[PDB]
RNA sequence: UUUUGUAUAAUGGGUCAGCGACUUAUAUUCUGUAGCAAGGUUAACCGAAUAGGGGAGCCGAAGGGAAACCGAGUCUUAACUGGGCGUUAAGUUGCAGGGUAUAGACCCGAAACCCGGUGAUCUAGCAGGUUGAAGGUUGGGUAACACUAACUGGAGGACCGGGGGUAGGCCAAUCAAACCGGGAGAUAGCUGGUUCUCCCCGAAAGCUAUUUAGGUAGCGCCUCGUGAAUUCAUCUCCGGGGGUAGAGCACUGUUUCGGCAAGGGUACCAACCCGAUGCAAACUGCGAAUACCGGAGAAUGUUAUCACGGGAGACACACGGCGGGUGCUAACGUCCGUCGUGAAGAGGGAAACAACCCAGACCGCCAGCUAAGGUCCCAAAGUCAUGGUUAAGUGGGAAACGAUGUGGGAAGGCCCAGACAGCCAGGAUGUUGGCUUAGAAGCAGCCAUCAUUUAAAGAAAGCGUAAUAGCUCACUGGUCGAGUCGGCCUGCGCGGAAGAUGUAACGGGGCUAAACCAUGCACCGAAGCUGCGGCAGCGACGCUUAUGCGUUGUUGGGUAGGGGAGCGUUCUGUAAGCCUG
RNA sequence: GUCUCCACCCGAGACUCAGUGAAAUUGAACUCGCUGUGAAGAUGCAGUGUACCCGCGGCAAGACGGAAAGACCCCGUGAACCUUUACUAUAGCUUGACACUGAACA
RNA sequence: CUUUAAUGUUUGAUGUUCUAACGUUGACCCGUAAUCCGGGUUGCGGACAGUGUCUGGUGGGUAGUUUGACUGGGGCGGUCUCCUCCUAAAGAGUAACGGAGGAGCACGAAGGUUGGCUAAUCCUGGUCGGACAUCAGGAGGUUAGUGCAAUGGCAUAAGCCAGCUUGACUGCGAGCGUGACGGCGCGAGCAGGUGCGAAAGCAGGUCAUAGUGAUCCGGUGGUUCUGAAUGGAAGGGCCAUCGCUCAACGGAUAAAAGGUACUCCGGGGAUAACAGGCUGAUACCGCCCAAGAGUUCAUAUCGACGGCGGUGUUUGGCACCUCGAUGUCGGCUCAUCACAUCCUGGGGCUGAAGUAGGUCCCAAGGGUAUGGCUGUUCGCCAUUUAAAGUGGUACGCGAGCUG
RNA sequence: UGCCUGGCGGCCGUAGCGCGGUGGUCCCACCUGACCCCAUGCCGAACUCAGAAGUGAAACGCCGUAGCGCCGAUGGUAGUGUGGGGUCUCCCCAUGCGAGAGUAGGGAACUGCCAGGCAA
């Protein structure tokens, strides 16, 4: 017995995959291991559009039914933890920026603390200047140079 | 768990005895093979039953197993 | 008004006078009517102009195919005996009307969205503390700075108990967002209303689909118009086929009896099976009654039948009966196939009660007949008759049970060789028993359930004694004696049948027959029928041929809905006419 | 009844918008009590009983009393609210290229 | 031209210096007794920063939306297409959140023709082998098999064996059944050419009934069909095929998750939180059977197992009127009424020598408390008396009062 | 015209099965060989090729056997359409139809055409 809501839910799962394959751009289908077949029909379904590019990728899906899918699932989990990791790092670079422009010496803390060799009299004058920029309504230039200097310091640890 | 339930076939005799009817008509719609063929009567892929000239349908009792067979007279 | 179903204690309205609810524009489809007629027709514009000019333009007279292309024929095919679509009917302009789509679109009742402002003299806001960098101060440092250890001011906008600004909190004391002018009279599968009259016809709450269930499109059904055949319906005859009731186990299952009894662990469980027993909506070696349609037939039914076009409505049905699914064979629970009722019909009777019984209203008459139901009165008729039943208010509630309440049916035994019961008498003695000896001796029990006198008495049935004892009864003599006992069919009754606003489970009076069983006579008893008169739709025959009918028969309940026919008022020409101080 | 341990009165704080000569209310009333039924609990239905007509002061068994198109609950291919790793997009963000943006040089 | 390079040209990148653009909320002077702004000089960085377009994700901070339908209150559970049997009441068809189930395949053969053949249910004999492996005979005649789960029928076998083949072909197809329709199924026969067969004949798929997805749109091949001045080309149309768990399967978007008891609007007794009546599985009271207990003895008292009367006081079903409103459970006063009587009076029975009593009939005229425990209806404990009885009346009365 | 035989049809269990008798005169079978036509998932087992030596074992045709299966009345009964009634989850009344099984009875099939041996 196996329960029809359960093979529903599978469709979905195949349906969401091939969309997602789908939107991948290029060089990620040179990466992922797509069959001939399967490549020529996901790049007919990019070419189209309208209800012809679902119904492609509901012929994706019904094709992956019967095909295997675990090396495409892989290859699509390592470049999504990729994009994952370097949206992160993007988020954390932000935050850290924000709390810098807020609080001050409290994030030059944590500042320091991430990257000891991180410059306390800069990060400081840094701080100065986007808090004057801040009250007198000028351009971010302080807050830009601070995220190029923290991006610099996370290349440099990395 | 049950309740599904399919349309029905439209199974059942359409042509009886002592009617004219055209060729081409369907006399029995049946799934096996109730009544069977005989004068002037063919039998389709499907045990469908029609005739091949227009007449009169009738009813008759032949063979061993005592089957109902349909035939057509030219009447 | 919504609900199938309303005064119901489901909605609503105080009255009066006035105001008010499908109009209008743009295109399309159809009906009536007028001209022209293979033509009709104008628009803008000109126009001393509602005339005339203006044929620009629009529609059919020939279409097929997507088109090329072909043509009274064309389209797929090499083309069909082919099949799809054309000719053998004439189109147009106006008017009036029935619908469709867009504009407010029959009208009213929302929240809410966007645009520009009135915005703060009410209120939320400079209340307050805190988070808190900014300034200063003191303190280490430094010539002096930065930084840091503590104090102060408080940015910030907030944290805390008018599309914004600042506890449905506030910005007119219901503002997580008011009002004004506009989109916009926004939209609403929703509530409510839709105003004069007469006549004819007059259904449904059903099937298919729905991001779809109270709605909608088609079909089902209703109305109006056109055309068409014993067209259709009841019934008689003839042709069929079911697997339904019934019956049954040929086959598939199911419970048991006795077995053959594999297998299982031989006093013990048991498969495939045998004959019977019942049962099966998911079994039919058999198989109905009904019903289905097809061929013929006299009769009747205003063609009650079928195809097309315009217009609808409806697309929640409930009760009863019939055979059922589910619920506990319980419903006024729910779902199925069919008839009736109501929805769409009041009537009379059941006291009142939509679904219970009789019965389909054209109107009028102070006439009679009649259906169901009644005839003692309320309230109209029998205080009717014939042969019976009831002693209990049964009738006028209720069931298993128990029964000397009562009248019969089949009968059994005993019966003047005197039946049952009465009136006078016996029921003596071992049987103080071996047995549990405690005394049970028959009267609680293992126990024989025997044995002389016998018209007659058991080794025992009750009352009665610790057991004895004593009084009755099994059976027996004297007198009378004729009927006596138990069970069933039993119809009518008895207790089971006791509850709360005040009798109340016959309507009451009140009935011992005025209650029940079967029959008759007649009577009462409806808007049913007939007797007379009057109005209207309908097919015809005899005129009239547009309207009167000599007339015949027939119909006239009606929601929604459809069709037909009319009245009231304002204004315009008729109308510089008529009435009118 | 000093006071506790609080509770009750005589007079104030704390807060508390009846007022016109009105009011909710009205389809019309010659507006009785019980029994049975009734879209199910009867002033109005069938049966039965009581009661001279109308005022004045009290009681409150009823007229499903009035004050809120439920303050309960649900429905709406209705609205609005907020939440997001629900869909479609945006403010801001950062990557590089293109002109503002150069001149000498290795 | 791959592999080479002094020499003449081009920009790209790294690194150093300068500033002439740029920034200067750096200073000084002037309009200006002018903290704004503008005109000039200078220092500091300087082609950097930023500026406008594109390019990448982050993105509810922000804007427009969505989260289907059915259900014994609701939530929750479960279903959305096709087919077989009964429900489904003997034409046909027929629903329910009914009872059993299967399917979204597969076969180039399991299809066609032609020529032939026919199992079990059991016994008999035989090495493994015995109830059942295979062999020979026998009652046997489809109950075997008929690819699927199932229905029918299949002996003329539609079941099995064997030579040859792709008619599972091409354009149709009068007519018939079905459905509102789309559409689906059958279908004699016409034109061409094929496979089998000497032929009458069959082959337009599987012995039939489930194996399915219409329309719009895209790829593939053809079609000069058209091809917007000409000739082309491009583009559009026609045919055949490949494309959807568009499973919400007549298929509203290619694209959508929670609640708001902060809520508003229109509606709902189609539908609820409470109330009457229709209903009666269950529960309560009484009784028959009542084995037997009760020294013994069925009824002084119980009385196993079943059975029968009254109650609707809880669990059981419609809401038939109540969302244009029925404010629920406690309490205070008023309670009338039925006796199935707490005692109070008249009484019968015994295991009633008397108080005491246990049981049962009539009797409603009389009354039937106070404190701890809970807002509670209800329920337990203590103290007196004759007792501290039960019910319904909208689980009474907030139009009598108290939250 | 009859006893019979082979083939083709109707009815197709009253027609078919168990038992005894009868037949090689026509026709039917077995049988010799199959090396040659053909055939076995091995085999002349089956089919087939030239014969008929011999017989009727078996089959096949006819008669009797009612023994079985089967058909089959009449009546009754269950049931059922119509209208009504009742102590209405059931039954009865008047009416129309009407069962199944069993029962009387039947039953060893009958019938049309063509071709052949015998007697006519």
């Amino acid at each position: 017995w196996v329960s029809k809501s359960e093979i529903k839910r599978d469709a979905e799962e195949l349906k969401r995959l091939g969309a997602e394959i789908v939107d991948l751009g290029k060089n990620a289908l040179d990466k992922i291991p797509l069959d001939a077949d399967l490549r020529a029909a996901i790049e007919l379904a990019q070419r189209i559009k309208m209800e012809g590019r679902r119904r492609q990728l509901q012929l994706i899906g019904k094709m992956l039914r019967q095909r295997d899918v675990e090396p495409i699932r892989q290859a699509l989990d390592k470049l999504k933890n990729r994009h994952n990791q370097q949206v992160v790092l993007f988020h954390k670079l932000e935050n850290l920026r924000d709390r810098l422009i807020d609080q001050g010496d409290d994030a030059i803390a944590e500042v320091l603390n991430l990257w000891p060799d991180a410059d306390r009299q800069q990060l400081r004058t840094l701080i100065r200047n986007a808090k004057k920029e801040k009250e007198g309504n000028k351009p971010p230039k302080s807050a830009r140079q601070i995220f190029q200097y923290l991006r610099e310091l996370a290349e440099n640890e990395g | 768990r049950n309740g599904r339930d399919s349309e029905a076939k439209r199974l059942g005799v359409k042509r009886f005895g002592g009617e004219s009817v055209l060729a081409g008509s369907i006399i029995v719609r049946q799934r096996g093979t109730k009544f069977h063929a005989g004068a002037n009567v063919g039998c389709g892929r499907d045990h469908t039953l029609f005739a091949k000239a227009d007449g009169k349908v009738k009813f008759e009792v032949k063979g061993p197993k005592n089957r109902k067979f349909i035939s057509i007279e030219a009447e």
